[PDB]
């Protein structure tokens, strides 16, 4: 499967003026366009190589579009402020996300928008395109609203239409790196803690995408205990890392079998000391 | 490709 | 309202002393996403700190990369300082190498 998604962070600044709003579009893992309020250009801006062969009907637009957003946001942060009966003294969060997915056959399988004010689930848009989900009697008045106006059906036209004919495009048009895997570089390290027992971590580096498995095994069965897992982590050049980590007692090193699972990798490697 | 529309919690 | 972000301090490659690098702060699972986020050699402020553009995770935490160009040593101290509204005092944590 792919995905295309749109994230959107408005914060209000009561002291003075309008408030910050950034957004960043993502094909997968690959951020390709970016719009920050507090930036010079005013402009959506490339953030890969493959997205700026598009000409300037397609950059006014997008920045067209991203303004209006940004309005719309400073717009609900009043609106949201009212609602929860708010002072104007305090600065406040709206968060959006929307986006489609294509599956294995490029063909659409999922769309979504969901909404939040302050990090908490306000509003969002069932599975089904049709039909909204109210956190509470805020977002209710809302879905009430939207419901009658019908957003619902311009989102829906654009989640399974437009969306995905576009993600197709840029998918085609960066071929070379969205539909190439980087398989995870991978090698071990042995960390003496004392006379008695060691570290062991297994170590995934520059692979894409994000999504990876590895688990540690004693003598070929499962273990959790001992062990710690850190969050993927970007590497800065579009690559991810990603380490595991299991304390073992010293001499004992060979019974453990670090295994990393990965769309890049035909069949899942392992690892030993 | 950015939604055309961002209607408002409030119209 | 309100979560204390994760710090992951690290290189973008393998570290070798005098072979030019990355020194990359990531700092994840916080709000609200006002942050400030400095690195360190040896105590100091670092200058040319670029970052991420803004996101946020399925939860609605914000992450963001800071990170810097830079050539390890034997000596020198490099750290992650992060200052943030569930904090008490800011937060220092200390490349590893690894990690
Ligand atoms: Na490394």
């Amino acid at each position: 499967s792919h995905s295309m998604r749109y994230f959107f962070t408005s914060v209000s600044r009561p002291g003075r003026g309008e408030p910050r709003f950034i957004a960043v579009g993502y094909v997968d893992d690959t951020q390709f366009v970016r719009f920050d309020s507090d930036a010079a250009s005013q402009r959506m801006e490339p953030r890969a190589p493959w997205i700026e062969q598009e000409g300037p009907e397609y950059w006014d637009g997008e920045t067209r579009k991203v303004k209006a957003h940004s309005q719309t946001h400073r717009v609900d942060l009043g609106t949201l402020r009212g609602y929860y009966n708010q002072s104007e003294a305090g600065s406040h969060t709206v968060q959006r996300m929307y986006g489609c997915d294509v599956g294995s056959d490029w063909r659409f399988l999922r769309g979504y928008h969901q909404y939040a004010y302050d990090g908490k689930d306000y509003i969002a848009l069932k599975e089904d395109l049709r039909s909204w989900t109210a956190a509470d009697m805020a977002a209710q008045t809302t879905k009430h609203k939207w419901e009658a106006a019908h957003v619902a059906e311009q989102l829906r036209a654009y989640l399974e239409g437009t969306c995905v004919e576009w993600l197709r495009r840029y998918l085609e048009n960066g071929k070379e790196t969205l539909q190439r895997t980087d398989a995870p570089k991978t090698h071990m390290t042995h960390h003496a803690v004392s006379d008695h027992e060691a570290t062991l971590r297994c170590w995934a580096l520059s692979f894409y995408p994000a999504e990876i498995t590895l688990t540690w095994q004693r003598d070929g069965e499962d273990q959790t205990q001992d062990t710690e897992l850190v969050e993927t982590r970007p590497a800065g050049d579009g690559t991810f890392q990603k380490w595991a980590a299991v304390v073992v007692p010293s001499g004992q090193e060979q019974r453990y079998t670090c295994h990393v699972q990965h769309e890049g990798l035909p069949k899942p490697l392992t690892l030993r000391w | 490709y950015l939604s055309p529309i961002a209607s408002p919690l409030l119209d | 309202i309100q979560r204390t972000p994760k710090i992951q301090v690290y290189s973008r490659h393998p570290a070798e002393n005098g072979k030019s690098n990355f020194l990359n702060c990531y700092v994840s699972g916080f709000h609200p996403s006002d942050i400030e986020v400095d690195l360190l050699k040896n105590g100091e402020r670092i200058e040319k700190v670029e970052h991420s553009d803004l996101s946020f995770s399925k939860d609605w935490s914000f992450y963001l990369l800071y990170y810097t160009e830079f050539t390890p040593t034997e000596k020198d101290e490099y750290a992650c300082r992060v200052n943030h509204v569930t904090l008490s005092q800011p937060k220092i944590v200390k490349w590893d190498r690894d990690m």
